[PDB]
């Protein structure tokens, strides 16, 4: 996240950070206590195995994150409509063994209904561990920051986006630039307040640059993809 | 009864000359002009040239009447049917934004008048150095039509609307025009990005155009507003539209007439009459030589007492005779000793003996 | 050095190579050579006793004419070429004719009149265009290297005498014409009382009332602006270029005038 401020401990308790190999990778989106909500391609192979994941949650700061965290991450689910050369439906659950107890600061996301009529420029806040400068080094703490949301025509057009934005995504942040994410904010949550309720509507998935103009960021759709988590949860 | 005769020092104005030419400016193209060391009658002017309002800002009508000023400062222009509420003393308007400003921090005077369209012809013109260097010529609208700027940009001695051959080339997607420019300038800045497949993503500056561009702060030429005194600095540029596709540094770089934005225009045709705007700049009260006429005493009929010929006063008759004697230099008759006993009129050419 | 303001530095070299010549020509006023008429007066048949500003009687010239080519000494503008206005002086001018294609250009020397020549007071400037006489009496900011420049075969330096972006406060502005095919020219200047007379002739006759201005201030000095041209050297047209001038006093003349206005005779009355 490039222009954001430090999150408060008990801000936003709903980023769950993966840790692959000793060390974070990618991020996460609590929704129930037996399953985590992030990016697909990330989950690709041959990382796709069910061990060799570690999943931390309520750790704000990267000092503390050590051996000792959440129970091991179990099989791993992916959307089988996925590609890779063409991205479409960046959408993977991840379920874990013990049930996540909910803490002081730890608060699952609600999901989006069907229907909420979301306004086209709505505020809405992205929040993860990424950089701030040309690809960045790495982040010790959490950084949010608020960022507006780009309608789909306009985000498509010949100076934007050529034809490749699927119905399944959604553009946010500022077309003027110096606010947007980078690399290593993969599923980062996008949440927003409506009616004093917090909704999870996009997911990172892929983008060009940070924090530059003529190049907003690109955010998978949840509320397409509404119907396969409950599909998934009710199989499970 | 009183007579009054006297040979002005100064010339006439005539401003009223100058403001019924045939060749009525655009507000692009106000025109200025200088009026000092003369003598003019206000209410005269205001009776030749058709009047339709007169007021007067910072100052009062009725003080004009018998001043003397040391330069007045005229600026004209021809008013479009459609924005004729924008010349109000403050606003928001393209003309006041764009063409010309008027001035409140000091007095200055305006007037509205009109003249017959059977003779009027608009002379259009681009004040604008950079504009006319990159290939702009005539506007040919029609007759009777002016054209007024609606948004003003303005560069340095860099700005070429132009990309480099040679970064243009390497370009799969989405390739800019490119074409030679001229010796010492910045070229357009276009940078090569790389996406999801495409490795080939050429980006560059001021898309889509400068009127409605997405950053403003990575564009070149920047919307500024004229000042007091200033033109228009030149209209808006689409880059997209200028030069040719993939030249080997051989061609100069011409826009063509479609990719200049920011210019409308309209009619100026009322009742077979054009409305032309002016505004008086004063500067200097009750100091200068630029005085007006208009409480001096009218040069009446020669009643053939109580006289002030050349310089001389005093009290007598007159009777119309005939007289040869009267060079162009000489004005008055004096007898052998030091009397004067005839003089001349130098408007009627009648002499008179008293 | 004459004005204030370095408006040009091209070739300002130092050298004495002149020296004003005394005429051989003597004044006579028996014919009405050296008289003027009043401003605005006519008289017919009559003799009259006047006391003004006129030229004595057996008087010498001084010429002060100068004429260069692309250069301009520093001794011009001083001394005795910038002489003392006491009280008026008279001035007889030579028409110099240049032919180009067989077209007659007339031209003369320019005189400038003033106290201290700065933007702060008047001026007087008395400069002809080919048959068109231009008197300005003007707030001028005068040159500190003052010239012109003959408009036909012009010369190699411009014509700069005054620096002013925008016409300053005048007093007075009138255009006069003359006859071109003439070969002598006379002035008078004179003041009064805060008041300033100006007189011209085309012929050898009296000189014709010109303007009256009133100042209020005494003026000084008076120069003779340098001509700069390509022609009226001595090695192409063998032309010259001359201007006389005598100082003027308090005198009584006795004038006669004809049945029509023209004077007759005129006497000195102390000769
Ligand atoms: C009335 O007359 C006076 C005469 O003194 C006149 O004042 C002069 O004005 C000029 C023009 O502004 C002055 O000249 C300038 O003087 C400054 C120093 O004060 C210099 O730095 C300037 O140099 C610039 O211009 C040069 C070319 O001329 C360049 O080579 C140089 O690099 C600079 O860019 C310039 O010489 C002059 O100093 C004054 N004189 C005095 C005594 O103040 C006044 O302006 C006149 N009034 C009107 C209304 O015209
Ligand atoms: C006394 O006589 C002198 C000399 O004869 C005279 O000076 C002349 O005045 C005229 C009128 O102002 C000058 O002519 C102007 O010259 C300038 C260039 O210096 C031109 O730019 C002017 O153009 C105007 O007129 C054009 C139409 O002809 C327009 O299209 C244009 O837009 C301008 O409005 C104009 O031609 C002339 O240069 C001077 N000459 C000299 C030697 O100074 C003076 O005016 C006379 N005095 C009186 C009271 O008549
Ligand atoms: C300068 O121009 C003005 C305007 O033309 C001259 O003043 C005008 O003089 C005439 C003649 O006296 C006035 O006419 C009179 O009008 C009244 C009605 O207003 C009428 O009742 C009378 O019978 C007479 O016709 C005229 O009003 C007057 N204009 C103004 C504005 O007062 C003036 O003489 C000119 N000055 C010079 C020096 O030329
Ligand atoms: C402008 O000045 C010239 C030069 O003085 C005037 O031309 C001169 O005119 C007079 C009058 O005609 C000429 O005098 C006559 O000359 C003829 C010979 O041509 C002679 O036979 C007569 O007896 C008489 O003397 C004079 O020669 C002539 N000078 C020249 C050089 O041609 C001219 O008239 C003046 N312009 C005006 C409008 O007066
Ligand atoms: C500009 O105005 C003049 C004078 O009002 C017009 O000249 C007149 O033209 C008509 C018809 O062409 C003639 O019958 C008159 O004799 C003309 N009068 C004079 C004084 O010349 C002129 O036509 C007008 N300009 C245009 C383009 O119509
Ligand atoms: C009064 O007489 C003078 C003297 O002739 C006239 O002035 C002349 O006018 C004609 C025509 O305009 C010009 O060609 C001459 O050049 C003028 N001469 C001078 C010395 O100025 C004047 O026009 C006459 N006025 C009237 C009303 O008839
Ligand atoms: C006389 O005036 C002319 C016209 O301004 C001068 O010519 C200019 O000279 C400068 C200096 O080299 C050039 O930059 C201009 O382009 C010239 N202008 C034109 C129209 O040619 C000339 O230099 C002046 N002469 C003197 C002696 O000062
Ligand atoms: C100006 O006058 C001089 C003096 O008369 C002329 O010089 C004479 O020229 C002729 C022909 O070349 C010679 O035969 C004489 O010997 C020269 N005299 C002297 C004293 O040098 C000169 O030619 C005249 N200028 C012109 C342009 O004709
Ligand atoms: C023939 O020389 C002229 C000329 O070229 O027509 C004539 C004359 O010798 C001279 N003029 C004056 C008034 O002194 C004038 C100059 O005196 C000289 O040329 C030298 O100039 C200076 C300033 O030293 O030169
Ligand atoms: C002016 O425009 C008209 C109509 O578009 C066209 O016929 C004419 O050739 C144009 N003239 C010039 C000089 O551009
Ligand atoms: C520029 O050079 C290229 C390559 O030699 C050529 O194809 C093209 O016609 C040239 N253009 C001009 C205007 O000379
Ligand atoms: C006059 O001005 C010129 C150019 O600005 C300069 O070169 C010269 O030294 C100046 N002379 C004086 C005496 O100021
Ligand atoms: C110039 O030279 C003449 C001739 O000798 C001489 O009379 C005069 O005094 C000189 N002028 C100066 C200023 O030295």
């Amino acid at each position: 996240i490039v222009g954001g401020e430090s999150a408060l401990p008990g801000a936003w308790p709903w980023q769950v950070s993966l840790h692959v190999q000793n060390v974070h990778v990618c991020g996460g989106s609590i929704i129930t206590p037996e399953w985590i909500v992030t990016a697909a391609h990330c989950v690709e192979k041959p990382l796709n195995n069910p061990w060799h994941w570690t999943a931390f949650a309520g750790i704000l700061r990267q000092s503390f994150m050590f051996y000792g965290a959440g129970y091991q991450v179990e099989k791993v689910i992916s959307h089988p409509n996925y590609d890779s050369k063409t991205k479409n439906n960046d959408i993977a659950l991840m379920k874990l063994q013990k049930p996540l107890t909910f803490n002081d600061l730890v608060k699952p996301v609600c999901l989006p209904n069907p229907g909420m009529m979301l306004q086209p420029e709505q505020l809405c806040w992205i929040s993860g561990w990424g950089a701030t400068e040309e690809k960045g080094k790495t982040s010790e703490v959490l950084n949010a920051a608020k960022v507006l949301l780009i309608e789909t025509q306009r985000c498509n057009s010949r100076y934007v986006y050529d034809n490749l934005i699927t119905p399944a995504m959604i553009c946010a942040g500022f077309l003027q630039g110096n606010v947007d994410s980078c690399q290593g904010d993969s599923g980062g949550p996008l949440v927003t307040s409506k009616n004093n309720i917090w909704w999870l509507i996009g997911d990172t998935s892929w983008g060009s640059g940070c924090a530059k103009a003529y190049r907003p960021g690109v955010y998978g759709n949840v509320m397409v993809f509404t119907d396969w988590i409950y599909r998934q949860m009710r199989a499970d | 009864a009183t007579v009054h005769r006297r040979i002005p020092d100064l010339p006439d104005c005539d401003i009223d000359k100058w403001l019924n030419n045939f060749n009525v400016p655009s507000p692009l193209n106000w025109e200025r002009k200088i009026f000092s060391n003369c003598n003019f009658n206000l209410s005269t002017l205001l009776r030749l040239v058709h009047t339709d309002s007169f007021s007067c800002n910072n100052f009062d009508e009725s003080k004009i009447y018998g001043s003397c000023f040391k330069s007045i400062v005229l600026d004209k222009f021809a008013i479009p049917n459609s924005r004729r509420s924008d010349l109000q003393l403050g606003s928001s308007g393209f003309l006041q934004s764009s063409n010309y400003k008027i001035d409140t921090t000091s007095s200055s005077c305006q007037l509205y008048y009109s003249l017959p369209a059977i003779n009027v012809t608009i002379n259009n013109y681009n004040p604008s150095s950079w504009n006319r260097r990159y290939g702009f010529n005539n506007f040919n609208l029609s007759s009777h039509s002016v054209v007024y700027s609606r948004y003003c940009f303005s560069v340095n001695n860099t700005f070429c609307p132009c990309a480099k051959p040679s970064f243009a080339s390497s370009c799969k997607s989405h390739k800019p025009p490119s074409a030679s420019c001229p010796i010492g300038t910045n070229y357009r800045s276009c940078e090569s990005t790389t996406v999801l497949d495409h490795t080939d993503w050429c980006r560059c500056s001021c898309l889509p155009d400068p009127i409605t561009a997405y950053d403003p702060r990575s564009c070149s030429q920047k919307k500024s507003l004229v000042g007091v005194g200033e033109h228009c600095a030149g209209f808006g540029v689409d880059e997209e539209k200028c030069g040719v596709l993939d030249g080997s540094y051989n061609v100069s770089c011409l826009c063509s007439t479609d990719a200049f934005l920011g210019w409308s225009y309209d009619t100026c045709v009322s009742n077979n009459r054009c409305n032309i705007f002016s505004n008086f700049i004063l500067n200097g009260i009750n100091s200068g030589t630029t005085c007006s006429n208009d409480l001096l005493q009218p040069n009446t009929e020669v009643f053939t007492v109580d006289y002030d010929l050349y310089g001389i006063t005093g009290q007598g008759i007159f009777k119309e005779v005939s007289a040869v004697y009267y060079n162009s230099w000489q004005n008055l008759l004096y007898d052998s000793n030091g009397n004067i006993i005839g003089f001349k009129d130098f408007v009627t050419n009648k002499t008179y003996n008293i």
